[PDB]
């Protein structure tokens, strides 16, 4: 991550570009949420999954 | 540190416009430090302010010649100019660029340092005049007191000045150069003389060069006996 | 950071009586202000393009107040004792530090040109206001025109002021207003302002050079000597982890926004120990 | 010229003169600082004093400035003949656009300065000038003191008032003065009479020069 | 004057305008010969109308002058109208266009 200042001010003639600015935020949230939720799950199962067949394998 | 220069003396007709440039010598134009002048002097008269420039271009000018008066910087060349518009012989002036370092303009707290020779800007409806260049040389009836004297005669010019150096720069010693004559004609009239011993009269080479920057008129003269 | 204590960016930089933070700050890497600043624009009126000003002077790498036009020497044939009781310090009608109300001297208000060359190498950010009285009587009183204007040029900025009088719902007791108004005047560059009435004159300008890209934060949090790389509005943030939950809105290096309560990653193996 | 200066002082060697600088509330009563320059006879201007009082390199402590209100003053104490030049002082005016200015000037005169007889030195018309259909005869006059001179020309032993050109004396670096007096003629009338001559008068003591066409 | 334009191309008209805004009322007397100047420029679309502020600028390219520039997107079968007594930069040329897809501009010393 490059240095960034995620907040931006708007004025009460400028709902509109608030808004653009709240889906771009709320857009970004959903996907990293989602995808590091489900990686996470995914990824555990996967390394758990690794430790079982090396000891099978050492076995 | 910093040394300053002025563009050469000269003619500017009536109604028309004077332009003038000061090289800087000895450091950078480029120095935030600096407003880079340029002050007047009417021959007799007083000093007056004309501007003063930053090298971006930004200036500041006298109030009453703020709408006649354009200034500017030229990085490159390590110059500055003036130009000046619809010019009365009131404009007939000596021309100084000088120098002053500012921090804050309206402190009020400025002089002017680094000051150039000047520049005589003679305003006239009147035609650019060469010099008719004479020697001015001594008897060959005369019996030596202890010293002598020989010249050149810088003859009906427009307008001022000339400049009169003897052997190329090498004569400096015993030099005179006058001032001219405003003849009753318009032209002008100047000479200058030089006194050496007796001795080195027959036994040493005179020559007088003359320069009329205005006319670009260079003329060397031999001064013999 | 710039703490603002109960200023806003506009109490602040307009030098709002209230507002000092003594011998002043020359760079800082974002602003701190309260969710709801009490000191601002003591006098009413219009602060132009203010979320523009405040985003843009987030972050500053080099800062210094000098006084573009000084008060005590400029207007010689201008009154600039004006001052409101809007604006109070301590119990006495004072007004901002970084303007001047100019009115007339001896029964007329001359005309004014003044002119200032950018000679700081430096973004000069240069601040003015207009006057708008309330009646063509107050008009007439402290300018002597009713055909008032406000010239502001520079190479890329040109605008011309009118003065419009109005009946106004009064705030901080006043009918009148100054509209408030900013130009970045860029390296080498001069703003003229040229007027017959109603200028509240700059006093003191700024040379800046705006720093990469930063912003406000709104928190009454205390201030401490320690580093980050992350800051949130509740406190700062350890960077390293990829994730956080603490606050959508930061500024840094930050780890990213998530809805998430847990996120952890299995090294090991099950432990089975029984 | 908004800042008023004396068009003139005077004193004697090692006494003090006192330039007086006179300003208005726009400059020197709005706090502007007040600068000076010496112009000596066809040279520059030079700084003097800068920052009201301060003395730059090659400027000795017989200099001095000081500011008071909305004046200035230059002092010279234990004057010396070198100081006689003129003397301008500048400031500020913030009335208008924000300009510098100067005052008027003051002609410094030093008393005392020995009464200097003048020197000169007579021309015939050249060789190469006469051959051009012309003639001149240059009387070249310098080193006196005080600066008031009258030229008289003589063809043969007779006055000439046709053809002569004087100059208005004007001052050297050494605080002398110097003028020079052209006589116009043709070939014609420089070979037709004996000998011409040139009479200087400075002080009622006259100085006399002659030259003919062998 | 007054000087409209019916848009017979079927496409959008790209029509230019400036407005001249002298340094002293010298000049806006000796070329318009008016102190109190406008310019209109009306369509179905557009409606402006501009006054001269003549100022003391910073000289720009030699200019204590300006000219501000204007421009509007002629919709088909659309009248613009021009009415000035001073200070109108007149158009001359105007573009009858069809506005592509979405695009933008590259700022390259690569050839071509
Ligand atoms: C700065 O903010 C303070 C605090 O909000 C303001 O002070 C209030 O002023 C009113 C005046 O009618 C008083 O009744 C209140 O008691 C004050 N509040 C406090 C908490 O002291 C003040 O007006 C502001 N000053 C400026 C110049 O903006
Ligand atoms: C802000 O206002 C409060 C009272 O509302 C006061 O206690 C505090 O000291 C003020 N100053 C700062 C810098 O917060
Ligand atoms: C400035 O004020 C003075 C009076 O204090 C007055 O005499 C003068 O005319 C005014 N105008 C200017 C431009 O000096
Ligand atoms: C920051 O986080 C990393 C990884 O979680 C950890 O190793 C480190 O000690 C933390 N440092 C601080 C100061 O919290």
């Amino acid at each position: 991550t490059q240095f960034t200042a995620v907040g931006k001010e708007f004025n009460k003639l400028e709902r509109r570009m608030e808004n653009l600015n709240k889906k771009v935020d709320d857009g970004f949230i959903d996907i990293w949420t989602y995808n590091a939720e489900l990686l996470v799950l995914l990824e555990n199962e996967r390394t758990l999954d690794f430790h079982d067949s090396n000891v099978k394998n050492l076995y | 540190q910093v040394q300053l220069q002025e563009s050469g003396p000269g003619l500017v007709k009536t109604s028309e416009t004077l332009s003038l440039t000061c090289t800087v010598s000895g450091g950078s134009i480029k120095n935030k430090d600096f407003f880079w002048a340029w002050i007047r002097q009417p021959p007799g008269k007083a000093l007056e302010w004309i501007g003063s420039v930053f090298y971006s271009g930004g200036a500041y000018y006298n109030w009453s010649l703020r709408n006649r008066v354009t200034m500017s910087a030229d990085t490159s060349k390590n110059q500055f100019s003036l130009k000046m518009t619809s010019v009365t012989a009131s404009d007939t002036s000596f021309y100084y660029c000088a120098t002053s370092y500012v921090d804050n303009w309206h402190a009020g707290l400025h002089w002017f340092d680094s000051w150039g020779r000047g520049t005589l800007v003679t305003v006239s409806g009147a035609s650019t005049k060469g010099p008719s260049v004479f020697p001015l040389a001594p008897s060959s009836k005369s019996t030596s007191g202890g010293t002598v004297a020989l010249g050149c005669l810088v003859k009906d010019y427009f307008p001022e000045p000339v400049t009169v150096s003897w052997n190329s720069g090498a004569l400096t010693s015993g030099v005179h150069t006058f001032p001219a004559v405003l003849q009753s004609s318009g032209l002008y009239s100047l000479s200058s003389v030089v006194t050496v011993p007796s001795s080195s009269l027959g036994t040493q080479t005179y020559i007088c060069n003359v320069n009329h920057k205005p006319s670009n008129t260079k003329v060397d003269k031999r001064v013999e006996p | 950071p710039l703490q603002l204590g109960n200023c806003s960016v506009a109490g602040w930089i307009l030098g709002n009586p209230e507002c000092e933070l003594l011998i002043s700050r020359e760079s800082w890497s974002y602003i701190v202000e309260k969710p709801n600043p009490e000191n601002g624009t003591c006098y009413p009126g219009h602060f132009a393009d203010y979320e523009e000003l405040r985003e843009q002077l987030s972050s500053v790498s080099s800062f210094e107040r000098f006084e573009i036009f000084p008060k005590e020497s400029s207007w010689p044939n201008h009154t600039t004792t004006g001052v409101s009781a809007s604006c109070s310090h301590n119990g006495e009608s004072s007004f901002y530090k970084n303007l001047l109300w100019l009115t007339g001297k001896n029964g007329l208000y001359p005309n004014l040109s003044k002119s200032y060359a950018n000679n700081k190498e430096k973004e000069v950010l240069v601040l003015w206001g207009v006057h708008h009285p309330p009646n063509i009587g107050d008009q007439r009183a402290l300018y002597h025109t009713e055909n008032a204007y406000v010239s502001v040029v520079s190479s890329h900025y040109s605008r011309k002021f009118t003065p419009e009088i109005a009946k106004r719902p009064k705030v901080r007791d006043r009918e009148g207003r100054i509209n408030y108004y900013w130009t970045l005047l860029e390296p080498g560059d001069t703003i003229i302002f040229e007027a017959n009435g109603n200028l509240i004159a700059p006093r003191y300008a700024f040379a800046l050079s705006r720093g990469f890209g930063s912003g406000i934060i709104n928190s009454n949090a205390p201030m401490d000597e320690c580093d980050a790389k992350c800051q949130t509005p509740q406190g700062a943030i350890n960077s390293s982890l990829p994730f956080q939950n603490v606050h959508p809105v930061t500024i840094g290096e930050c780890p990213k926004y998530v809805r998430s309560a847990k996120l952890r990653m299995v090294t090991g193996l099950r432990n089975i120990p029984s | 010229s908004v800042l008023t200066q004396p068009p003139s002082v005077s004193g004697a060697p090692g006494q003090r003169v006192s330039i007086s600088c006179t300003g208005t509330h726009s400059n020197i009563g709005a706090g502007f600082d007040v600068h000076w320059y010496q112009q000596l006879p066809g040279t520059a201007p030079k700084l003097l004093i800068y920052a009201n009082n301060n003395r730059p390199s090659g400027v000795p402590d017989r200099f001095s400035g000081s500011k008071s209100g909305s004046s200035a003053s230059l002092a010279i104490t234990g004057l010396q003949a070198e100081d006689e030049a003129d003397y301008y002082c500048q400031s500020f005016d913030s009335i208008l656009s924000g300009d510098l200015v100067f005052g008027g000037g003051t002609k410094l005169t030093v008393l005392g300065q020995p009464k200097g007889a003048p020197s000169v030195t007579l021309f015939p018309p050249s060789s190469e000038e006469l051959q051009a259909n012309k003639a001149t005869l240059v009387c070249l006059i310098s080193d006196f003191y005080p600066g008031a001179v009258t030229v008289a020309w003589k063809a043969d032993s007779s006055p000439v008032k046709a053809g002569v050109e004087t100059t208005t004396p004007s001052k050297q670096s050494n605080n002398k003065y110097a003028a020079s007096s052209y006589l116009s003629l043709t070939p014609e009338q420089w070979k037709s009479h004996r000998s011409y001559s040139c009479q200087v008068t400075h002080e009622g003591s006259t100085v006399e020069k002659t030259v003919a066409p062998t």
